[PDB]
């Protein structure tokens, strides 16, 4: 799959091997779009990002033909919200899941607690 | 060398029968020689150790797929600085790795596929994959929510120090890939680049390493070159090549510093005879010289002994005579005479026995010139033999305790008194002169826990008890500890849980039968002109109620005693109670505030004297001595001589340990003060116990 | 309980359920009988298969391999070469043999003349039942061989002692519970007949029992009275012989008694604290030679671990003052108090470890253990302080133990990990035991029976000869085939056979104990009862070894035991009562 | 000790045979039984110098020196590394067994197992004494 | 080596090193022995090796024979 390509990207130093580990261990054999999403969110978390809009990661497509590789699953996967929610590694905020999406933004769940409490503090 | 004026250290030679076992002692003493009595040396025929950790690590990697990959062996591989620098592992992060692999529960093999390969049932936990899953879910999220795929998060890593996790992960996938690779049999022409691939895949070369890399590459090239030039075509497994490499690598030796100039140490090379003035020999016991090598069994030369044959036995017998005739001035012959363990008898070799027999039958001492041939022979044998001793050495320490000055602050915390009174003997050391015995971190456990004992099961019992007093569920907490991996696999966890909960229920319902809603309160009271400040947590308004899953002890009860004293100092009418296991109970009645302050003053002066000099207050053995002697009916001191032996018996049997209880005397805090218990210190301890602990039984009920 | 059909006159069956209930009760229900065998096969199989992939070898495996090579068809060819090479065999101490080894010997040398075989051993002194040594193979061999010879001389002990030990074992025939070990009398030597032991003029009886006073007694009384009594008599001998009162002469050449010529023999270890404390209460030097304790148990290992840790990490104040606070540096409260407040004197000790660690890295293990030994000059400190030689010798022994690891290992983390690794596990290796601090001068020796084989002593005591412990584990040999057959279910017949074998072993122990006393030895005896109710008239002395020698299997009491003692009491054996004094 | 006593005995016997006058009665009766003193002395001279390789062994040493002499029938390796800490190996093996024969067992079956003993450590401690040596026949 | 140098100097048509070396006959015997087995004279080696082997005993025998 993508393990050799992302090891090559680690040799390219664009994406951290820690991001590779996080994406591998919470993806396994799930959707490749979910794997790339986990890798990029772990990458910006290692950068120090706090928010992550879906449009930015969608139109980045830094390493791979994202659309032409991701379109393999059931139905219209372009509706990315429940396309991700089909996977077991994300939840809307009901279960103790590492991945939570609230405002069309996908990020870490402790960071989701912090971001939702400051978002309800702000707006 | 002091007796003779001029003799060059070039002109002294010492041979030895066996070199490798003798070498560490020679090197140690010749490196530990003093300043003026120093003389250099030059050891020859040392075993070749050029890059020892690198060679051992590469041999361990070449022994990969047949190992179960214990975490101890993994870290004993990981300690190498070259691998640490290549896989960017730092020494400061190595401690974090040590504690995380010790506490996160990584004990068994690498992965469940390997476990199933070894035909064992798939446990599904306690692997490196399980530990990394634990670590990464701890990085992702806290351990308060629960479980995501029935594995427990591990909140010891949630910061920027988490890079070592991915480093170790990359290391373990490299190990997994090469474990898959290095199993199948291959022919020689593709066994050729495997060593090169391993070297470039693992090791970043350093300034020194290239010698070791060249040695490994040259040996690999030579082995497969011999194989290819010998015209073999079939595939061969990895084990034969691994053992051949391991045998051939250490077969190299050093014979490059024979005549450096200082004194020389070497084994007896065959036919080697050089003139010298001083020749010394070592280790001529029986059974070690000459070394006996039996023929292989199918030899035909040994059946027909011809003229030109060579035997190792006769070679050594010739070398001894050649070494004897190759001496000019002095000879130094020594052997191990008596075994040092049981003082039994050993014997010198037959060659030395023949030499001393010829010497004894050769000459006579000048004393008894005409007495008897055999008596003169025995006298010469006794005179020439020298006998050494077993030990080379064939102000005193004072009493450790000394008086010290100390001041009395007007404001002291309650926690200071509690920590002092918990164990005063070690409290004198741990806080006054700022010394404590910071023991090194323990070993990583070998396998998964079968039974639970000690502090772990004590913490489990405490976590069960603080929910039992709330009467909340036990099943979710049981699932949480099963995800923690602190319970036996399968239904044995439920079997253990049933016994633990049914045993703690009888402690729980007693607390429920008298639990009342209380509150915390802050102590601000003075005694002997000394203000005492402290916080008293969770005190019920109608009395006191404490509970703890532990066995009953006098030091445990005296905490409740001090609690009741400080409670009665702040007004505080009502009794006090404490619950323990086996329904052990304590009861203290309220008293006068002046009496409470009097007892507090007594304890304050006791602390004041104990801080200046380490006052001996044994809480349990002294209590055992003082309890049976005291009679509760008269509230006085019996002093009958009949009890003067029962008290000795029970005090000794409580102090020194049994086979089931840890020895109270087996404690380094007490071992530092003295090596052996003395009756005078016993009487002093009895006196201090009678002076201090005696109010406890006056009001225990 | 009442389903026995005989209970009609006690408390007709008339239906078969009332006797099928006892049929069900007669068979115990357990899974251990299956799981023990199922595990026992596979553990041995798995170990024997796992050793193959490493190619190692063991003493147990080597003899089994040789036996299997005999079991193969080429055994005749394999034995012919051995017969040609060695046409003789001699075996010493034959009492420790296994049926495997005897099968090898029998197969190689049970035939084929021009080749002989000489076996030398003793049916007695076979005290290695837990060392894999079987006694029944000796009788199995004797049922095939038919030449028996016996020596007569002794060369060591007094003729009176020889006569007494002949008489006391000549009480009842075949006393060893076996018709294959008949004790026959032996004679003394003609040059030791002038050996005498006097006490204020006249001589002394060689053998002597000491007896309790009371209808019943327990193990606590057995220890408390007799340890004090034995210590009192040893003190009496020690005080008397120092003034030339009691003498040990062979004819006329006499000498006084000292500490070295006085020893004691015991059974186990847990009892020995009582004997040591009772002996040292009268200020007598006692050493326990039977100890095989590892040196890693003592506090010297802890201090060495602390010193190595502090010299590896000399940065923090706490880890350095931990090393300086140890007893071996030898400081005081004022010393530490001045060391805390003086920054310059603190920094001197800080700076010396900075160079010491570099010397450690450059030089290994041993030279720095020599250098820190020499620098602080703590040899003379422990020489001046009494009892410090025991603390001193363990440091040198630990230093010699560290050299086998300091070369094969190089990382400084590895050695300090290794020391704490061996702290928690006291391995029973022969090199791990403690060396003797003073084996040079006159002390008092306390040794057990198992190490007492072959060591001669002038005089010796024996306090604990009456006590015994009943075996309860099912393990017995057949009375005909002599095969060690193990029974899972509890068979009382097998239990009785095992108890008879255990009693034979205890009598062999008694024969071992009543030797190696050239002048005199003595012991005590009690009418101890294992039963709960005391005065039933049924003592339990005959259950032990010595009780069978006097009661001959009779339930007796103090009066009958007294009559049995004084029946044979004549001028060589002398009896005495013992009071708690 | 036996080898040294043997060497001293043969040396003293050779000297006493060359001097024809002894002190020990055993050597006296042997010298009485001597047929040819010169032949006996020659044999003792040729035998004393061969002492260094004489056959005195333990059982383990004897079989070790015999199998490496004739190991064709055995089929064992020529060179091996000995071992003594087999207790840890047996402790690993018993726990390895206890993993596979207890974990898939159901609760009702495993309850009786839990009653009689808990751990494989105690299981090994119970049955260790019969593992070494020869396995016994089970009634 | 000196005698080999004299051989090279005097006797012609001989290579500088022979094909008979302590490691050469190891692999030569490795190749030869299974082919040479069952010749009605290798029954001892057949009993030694044919029971079970992963060429370890064969390698040891090859080295000893070399």
């Amino acid at each position: 799959k993508l393990q050799k390509q992302l090891l090559e990207a680690v040799e390219h130093k664009q994406l951290r091997p820690l991001d590779v580990q996080f994406a591998l261990t919470v993806a396994g054999d799930e959707h490749p779009a979910v794997t790339l999403a986990a890798a990029l969110l772990s990458h910006d978390a290692g950068e120090g990002h706090v928010c992550l809009p879906l449009s930015r990661l969608e139109n980045n497509e830094a390493s791979h033909p994202l659309l032409a590789t991701c379109v393999s699953e059931i139905g219209e996967l372009q509706n990315w919200e429940e396309c991700l929610l089909a996977s077991q590694a994300v939840s809307r905020g009901d279960e103790p899941t590492p991945m939570i999406l609230c405002g069309d933004r996908l990020y870490l769940n402790r960071m989701w607690c912090n971001e939702r409490t400051v978002a309800r503090f702000f707006n | 060398l002091e007796e003779d004026p001029t003799l060059t250290p070039r002109d002294i030679i010492v041979m030895v029968a066996d070199i490798d076992s003798y070498s560490p002692f020679i090197q140690a003493v010749f490196g530990s020689a003093p300043a003026d009595r120093y003389l250099p040396y030059a050891i020859s025929d040392r075993r070749a150790r050029q890059s020892h950790p690198v060679l051992e690590a590469f041999i361990s990697l070449l022994s990969l797929p047949d190992s179960r990959f214990v975490s101890e062996d993994v870290l004993a591989l990981l300690d190498v600085p070259v691998l640490a620098a290549r896989f960017d592992i730092t020494e400061e992060g190595l401690r974090y790795l040590r504690q995380w692999v010790n506490e996160s529960g990584i004990r068994w093999g690498i992965d469940d596929d390997n476990v199933r390969e070894l035909e064992l049932p798939a446990t599904g936990q306690h692997t490196w994959r399980f530990g990394l899953t634990r670590m990464l879910l701890g990085y992702a999220m806290e351990s308060a929510q629960g479980e995501w795929q029935s594995v427990l998060p591990y909140d010891e890593s949630s910061g920027l120090i988490a890079e070592l996790v991915g480093h170790l992960a990359s290391l373990l996938m490299q190990l997994n890939i090469w474990r898959r690779g290095l199993a199948q049999e291959r022919p020689l022409e593709e066994w050729l680049p495997v060593c090169r691939d391993m070297l470039n895949a693992f090791f970043l070369p350093d300034a020194e390493t290239e010698a070791a890399m060249t040695l490994i590459e040259q040996q690999w090239q030579a082995i497969i070159a011999e194989g290819l030039g010998a015209q073999y075509g079939d595939a061969v497994p990895l084990s034969l090549l691994r053992d051949e490499l391991a045998q051939r690598l250490d077969q190299e030796r050093i014979s490059q510093r024979f005549l450096a100039g200082p004194v020389n140490i070497c084994t007896l090379m065959p036919m080697r005879s050089i003139p010298f003035k001083v020749v010394c020999l070592l280790g001529m016991n029986d059974g070690v010289y000459p070394r006996q090598l039996a023929p292989l069994g199918f030899d035909l030369m040994s059946q027909k002994p011809k003229r030109g044959d060579r035997s190792r036995r006769d070679d050594d017998r010739y070398l001894f005579l050649e070494a004897l005739i190759s001496a000019q001035q002095k000879l130094y012959i020594s052997y191990i005479g008596r075994s040092i363990q049981d003082n039994s008898e050993r014997f010198p070799s037959v060659l030395v026995q023949e030499l001393i027999d010829y010497i004894g039958q050769s000459h006579y001492l000048p004393g008894d010139e005409a007495l008897n041939c055999d008596e003169s022979e025995a006298r010469v044998k006794a005179h020439l033999t020298c006998l050494h001793t077993r030990m080379p050495f064939d102000k005193a320490h004072s009493e450790f305790v000394q008086p010290l000055p100390f001041t009395l602050p007007e404001t002291v915390p309650l926690e200071t008194l509690q920590r002092f009174w918990a164990h005063p003997v070690r409290a004198f050391f741990q806080m006054r002169l700022q010394v404590n015995f910071r023991t090194e971190d323990s070993e990583i456990p070998d396998t998964e826990p079968f039974i639970l004992e000690g502090l772990s099961r004590y913490q489990i019992n405490q976590q069960l008890l603080n929910a039992l007093v709330e009467q909340d569920d036990a099943e979710r907490l049981f699932r949480r500890f099963r995800a923690a991996g602190d319970l036996p696999y399968g239904a044995f966890g439920e079997i253990f849980w049933e016994t633990q909960c049914q045993e703690m229920q009888q402690l729980a319902d007693r607390v429920i039968a008298c639990r009342q809603p209380g509150q915390s309160m802050e102590i601000d009271l003075a005694c002997n002109g000394v203000q005492i400040t402290g916080w008293l947590p969770q005190v019920q308004p109608d009395g006191l109620l404490r509970w703890r899953p532990s066995l009953l002890s006098v030091a445990q009860g005296m905490q409740l005693w001090l609690e009741h004293l400080v409670y009665c100092a702040s007004g505080g009418n009502g009794e006090s109670r404490l619950f323990l296991r086996k329904d052990g109970e304590w009861r203290f009645p309220p008293l006068a505030a002046e009496q409470a302050l009097h007892y507090l003053s007594q304890l304050i002066e006791g602390y004041r004297e104990g801080m200046s000099a380490p006052l001996l207050v044994l809480p349990e053995s002294g209590g055992a001595w003082l309890k049976t002697c005291y009679d509760a009916q008269n509230d006085a001191m019996l002093d009958d001589d009949s009890t003067l032996q029962k008290a000795r018996t029970k005090f000794l049997q409580a102090y020194e340990g049994n086979m089931m209880v840890r020895g109270e005397g087996d404690d380094i805090w007490y071992q530092r003060l003295w090596r052996q218990l003395t009756p005078e210190t016993m009487e002093a301890i009895v006196e201090q116990s009678q002076r201090f602990l005696l109010p406890l039984f006056r009001f225990n009920q | 309980s009442y389903q026995l059909p005989e209970s009609l006159e006690k408390f007709t069956p008339r239906h078969p359920l009332f006797e099928a209930i006892d049929q069900l009760l007669a068979e115990p229900l357990s899974i251990r009988d299956l799981v023990i065998t199922r595990a026992l096969a596979e553990i041995r199989e798995t170990v024997a298969r796992e050793k193959r992939r490493r190619g190692e070898l063991g003493f147990d495996d080597m003899l089994s391999r040789l036996d299997s090579a005999l079991r193969s068809e080429s055994g005749e060819v394999l034995a012919a070469a051995i017969r040609t090479r060695f046409p003789v065999a001699m075996i010493d101490e034959f009492q420790d043999t296994d049926p495997q080894q005897y099968r090898i010997f029998r197969r190689i040398w049970h035939h084929q003349p021009e080749t002989a075989l000489l076996l030398i051993g003793d049916p007695k002194q076979a005290i290695y039942a837990f060392r894999g040594a079987d006694i029944f193979t000796y009788m199995k061999a004797r049922s095939e061989v038919h030449a028996h010879y016996t020596l007569d001389t002794n060369w060591r002990s007094a003729p009176g002692m020889v006569n007494s030990v002949n008489k006391l074992f000549s009480q009842t025939d075949d006393a060893f519970m076996f018709r294959e070990i008949p004790f026959i009398p032996v004679k003394s030597a003609g040059k030791n007949q002038a050996l005498r032991f006097v006490f204020k003029g006249e001589t002394q009886p060689a053998m002597k029992m000491w007896l309790m006073e009371g209808e019943s007694c327990g193990v606590g009384d057995y220890q408390s009275t007799m340890a004090q009594v034995c210590a009192a008599q040893i003190r009496d001998w020690l005080q008397a012989g120092q003034r030339g009162e009691a003498l040990l002469m062979n004819g006329d050449d006499a000498r006084p008694v000292r500490a070295s010529d006085i020893s004691v023999l015991v059974r186990s270890r847990q009892e020995a604290a009582q004997v040591r404390d009772a002996l040292t209460l009268l200020e007598i030097p006692s050493v326990y030679l039977s100890n095989r304790d590892s040196v890693f148990e003592t506090l010297e290992a802890q201090e060495m671990l602390w010193l190595l840790q502090a010299v590896m990490t000399p940065e923090r104040e706490n880890t350095l003052r931990s090393a300086l606070a140890t007893s071996m540096m030898g400081l005081n409260a004022l010393d530490i108090e001045t060391l805390n407040n003086d920054e310059h004197a603190w920094d001197v000790v800080v700076e010396e470890f900075d160079g010491y660690r570099q010397i450690w890295r450059k030089r290994g293990v041993m030279p720095m253990l020599r250098a820190l030994m020499s620098a602080r000059n703590i040899a003379e400190n422990l020489l001046a302080t009494a009892g410090g030689e025991r603390r001193l010798t363990d440091i040198l022994h630990i230093s010699e133990l560290l050299q086998e690891a300091g070369t094969q290992l190089e990382s400084e983390h590895a050695l300090v990990r290794w020391l704490s690794q061996h702290i928690l596990e006291p391995d029973s290796n022969a090199s791990s035991q403690q060396m003797r601090l003073e084996s040079d001068k006159h002390l008092v020796q306390i040794v057990t029976i198992h190490k007492s084989k072959g060591l001669e002593y002038p005089l010796v005591w024996l306090p604990f000869i009456t006590n015994f412990r009943v075996q309860e584990q099912a393990f017995y040999h057949d009375r005909h085939s002599f095969e060690a057959v193990l029974d899972l279910n509890a068979a009382p017949e097998s239990v009785d056979l095992a108890e008879a074998e255990r009693l034979a072993e205890d009598l062999r122990l008694l024969y071992v104990a009543l030797t190696r006393s050239v002048w005199h030895c003595s012991l005590g005896v009690a009418p101890l009862v294992r039963r709960r109710g005391d005065k039933k008239g049924d003592t339990d002395v005959h259950q032990s070894a010595l009780g069978r020698l006097l009661q001959k299997g009779e339930p007796q009491d103090a009066a009958g035991l007294r009559t049995c003692i004084e029946a044979l009491c004549d001028d060589d054996i002398a009896w005495q009562t013992a009071q708690t004094g | 000790e036996l080898r040294g006593r043997i060497r001293s005995n043969i040396h003293e016997l050779r000297i006493a045979c060359l001097r024809e006058t002894t002190d020990n009665p055993l050597y006296e009766r042997l010298l009485e039984e001597i047929d040819d003193k010169a032949q006996a002395a020659q044999w003792l001279l040729l035998a004393e110098r061969q002492m260094d390789e004489a056959a005195v062994f333990t059982i383990h040493g004897f079989c070790q020196r015999m199998l490496n002499l004739n190991a064709f029938e055995s089929g064992m390796l020529f060179e091996q590394q000995l071992i003594e800490d087999e207790s840890l190996l047996r402790y690993q093996a018993c726990a390895d067994f206890w993993r596979r024969h207890c974990y898939p067992l159901p609760r009702e079956i495993a309850q009786v197992v839990f009653e009689t003993w808990k751990g494989p450590q105690a299981l090994l401690r119970d049955i260790n004494r019969y593992l070494q040596g020869e396995a016994p026949v089970i009634k | 080596s000196f005698i080999w140098d004299m051989f090279v100097r005097v006797l012609p048509e001989i290579p500088k090193e022979s094909a008979f070396n302590k490691q050469s006959m190891s692999w030569k015997l490795m190749t030869l022995l299974p082919q040479l087995l069952e010749r009605e004279d290798f029954t001892l080696l057949r009993h030694y090796l044919t029971d079970d082997s992963d060429k370890r005993k064969l390698f040891q025998l090859s080295s000893k024979a070399a």
